């Protein structure tokens, strides 16, 4: 029954013309409510679901005037790190930061995050303890010996153990209809003839939410990943996701196969098997 | 460093001719984030395509979903395209519906 | 709710 928050931040450099392209979206588990964008005309953080637009004006005109704070420290570190790591300015990079808190069954504090990656990999990440950091390099160590003078840990510790959890805690409730609701998969198998002696079943899961999920193949009891294929869980479009796992059984022997669907919205797992 | 991107092409609803429904063209697993994605119909780009917010995994790498409505007929071809830095031609992925 | 202070590299 654990709950999560996070937000996601990238910003791309254009050598070209102009400030770097920031784009930042924030999620409740895997529902996003809101997003910003510096292509936009709104320049405004907007609403990306139905139970945030419940927040009055102060709210928005907050969360815009943090988000652009926001935009400018990664356009300062864009430039920064160009020089930590002795580079060009002809091309372009990307700076990411990604950080939330969760809540576990008990609906109080269970972790925080606040991690930072550079071109696609590690850069310097707050450590579970909330106290100390990982610097993936040396370019990363001289920032972590400056934010540990700074003691910018323990300002980062108090907002992902109180305001965080308090804010993930008021929109889990305000939008509880969906939010706080499981949307079990709903499944089939499709049968599909390859040659005259061999066949393929196909195991969907559709419309479930949240996303994670296992599916898993067993013959006469007992599993099976040869001659499987599974694929990665997809988003369906309007908020709930899709997947499926198939296997390749010799034509004839279909009721040997049993296909199990674990999830959370289900009280028990669920087992198909072909006609 | 650069992550190719894996591609799905699919529809939101079990397939039905003659049944408006939704074509996606689901993009993960790349970096840097430029990408151009296209769908298309009997080889030809369809204009009311829209996407997603960007968006990024555990690995940093990021993901987006490309849409548009539609209606299957048994004739009219789909395909998503794709185009990104660390391909050396646009990647073609045509709709299946029984996948 | 976004976090009110970041600090730069």
């Amino acid at each position: 029954g654990s709950h999560s928050m996070r937000y996601f931040f990238t910003s791309v450099s254009r050598p070209g013309r102009g400030e770097p392209r920031f784009i930042a979206v924030g999620y409740v588990d895997d529902t996003q409510f809101v997003r910003f964008d510096s292509d936009a005309a709104s320049q405004r953080m907007e609403p990306r679901a139905p139970w945030i637009e419940q927040e009055g004006p102060e709210y928005w005109d907050g969360e815009t005037r943090k988000v652009k704070a926001h935009s400018q420290t990664h356009r300062v570190d864009l430039g920064t790190l160009r020089g930590y790591y002795n580079q060009s300015e002809a091309g372009s990079h990307t700076v990411q930061r990604m950080y939330g808190c969760d809540v576990g069954s008990d609906w109080r504090f269970l972790r925080g995050y606040h991690q930072y990656a550079y071109d696609g990999k590690d850069y310097i990440a707050l450590k579970e303890d909330l106290r100390s950091w990982t610097a993936a390099d040396m370019a990363a160590q001289t920032t972590k010996h400056k934010w540990e003078a700074a003691h910018v840990a323990e300002q980062l510790r108090a907002y992902l153990e109180g305001t965080c959890v308090e804010w993930l805690r008021r929109y889990l409730e305000n939008g509880k209809e969906t939010l706080q609701r499981t949307d079990a998969p709903k499944t089939h198998m499709t049968h599909h003839a390859v040659s005259d002696h061999e066949a393929t079943l196909r195991c969907w899961a559709l419309s479930f939410y949240p996303a994670e999920i296992t599916l898993t193949w067993q013959r006469d009891g007992e599993d099976q990943t040869q001659d499987t294929e599974l694929v990665e869980t997809r988003p369906a479009g309007d908020g709930t996701f899709q997947k499926w796992a198939a296997v390749v059984v010799p034509s004839g022997q279909e009721q040997r196969y049993t296909c199990h669907v674990q999830h959370e919205g289900l009280p028990k797992p669920l087992t198909l098997r072909w006609e | 460093i650069q992550r190719t991107p894996k591609i799905q092409v699919y529809s939101r609803h079990p397939a039905e001719n003659g049944k408006s429904n939704f074509l996606n063209c689901y993009v993960s697993g790349f970096h840097p984030s430029d990408i151009e994605v296209d769908l298309l119909k009997n080889g030809e780009r369809i204009e009311k395509v829209e996407h997603s917010d960007l968006s990024f995994s555990k690995d940093w790498s990021f993901y987006l979903l490309y849409y548009t409505e539609f209606t299957p007929t048994e004739k009219d071809e789909y395909a998503c395209r794709v185009n990104h830095v660390t391909l050396s031609q646009p990647k073609i992925v045509k709709w299946d519906r029984d996948m | 709710s976004l976090y009110n202070t970041i600090a730069t590299l």
